[PDB]
């Protein structure tokens, strides 16, 4: 009876709050088509050590 | 019998704080809920909403919730209506209701006319009003009398102690500075003015001034 209403020992209550996100990851998918590969090939000739 | 009498006519001033109060008879208290409406003052009826009485709980509709309280006495019955802030757009008539749920109520409250304006307590303008020969038409000379700046209401207007009131009008007044104007014709035959004395009479006892005015030709 202190508080807000004549019943005692229940109640009921909606607690609303604003949902902000501050930071947020994000993620890929990825195609088959668009992957590449870039392959390095090489044959020993002369050569120097540049 | 169930009758339900609230607080009369209240005059209030915006800034201030009110709680009005139904006082209910015929039943107990805490067995029916009080329906809370507000007839605006375009005549519309706003309905403020409804207490659960036992449990004491306010239900307000949402346009008059946290400026607005319903606050309950059980023991006398009588059923309280809080105000605070009050505003000038709040001057209106509020009801109250004995509930019989979501088929409403069968006895409706007496009625609470708030006022809130910021007047000084003034006697009205009494002028006695002389008619003119366009004013006299079809064997009758209309009388008028005009009353103009008076606060608060009401006013009683008789003519001649009251003797003739056959073609007397006593019109409505509306807010000038937040002052009254109303005017109050009679209509006597062209052979009783001014043959006979014909005195309008203005009993303001709000600011307790009795006006007595005759009209007299030009």
């Amino acid at each position: 009876w202190g508080n807000g209403c004549g019943l005692f020992g229940k109640g009921s209550i909606d607690t609303c709050a604003k949902f902000s996100c501050t930071s947020k990851a994000i993620g890929r998918t990825i195609q088959p088509e668009n992957i590449k590969y870039e392959v390095g090939i090489f044959v020993h000739g002369t050569t120097t050590s540049e | 019998q169930v009758q339900l009498m609230e607080s009369g006519p209240e005059l209030k001033k915006p800034g201030e704080t009110v709680k009005i109060s139904c006082t209910t008879s015929g039943y107990t208290f805490t067995d029916y809920a009080m329906h809370w409406v507000k007839q605006a003052p375009g005549k519309g009826l706003e309905w403020m909403g409804w207490i659960n009485t036992a449990t004491g709980e306010p239900t307000y509709a949402y346009d008059f919730k946290e400026r607005f309280g319903f606050s309950l006495e059980t023991s006398a019955s009588t059923a309280f209506l809080q105000i605070s802030n009050l505003k000038i757009e709040d001057t209106a008539t509020y009801f109250c209701a004995s509930d019989g749920r979501y088929w409403y109520f069968g006895v409706w409250g007496a009625g609470t006319s708030v006022t809130v304006s910021s007047p000084k307590t003034t006697p009205p303008s009494v002028y006695p009003l002389a008619p003119v020969c366009g004013d006299t038409t079809g064997s009758m000379v209309t009388l008028g009398c005009l009353v103009k700046g008076y606060f608060p209401e009401p006013v009683t207007v008789t003519w001649n102690s009251g003797s003739l009131s056959s073609g007397v009008h006593t019109f409505p007044a509306v807010l000038q500075s937040d002052l009254y104007t109303l005017s109050s014709s009679v209509t006597v035959p062209s052979s009783t003015w001014p043959s006979e004395t014909v005195t309008c009479n203005v009993a303001h006892p709000a600011s307790s001034t009795k006006v007595d005015k005759k009209i007299v030709p030009r």
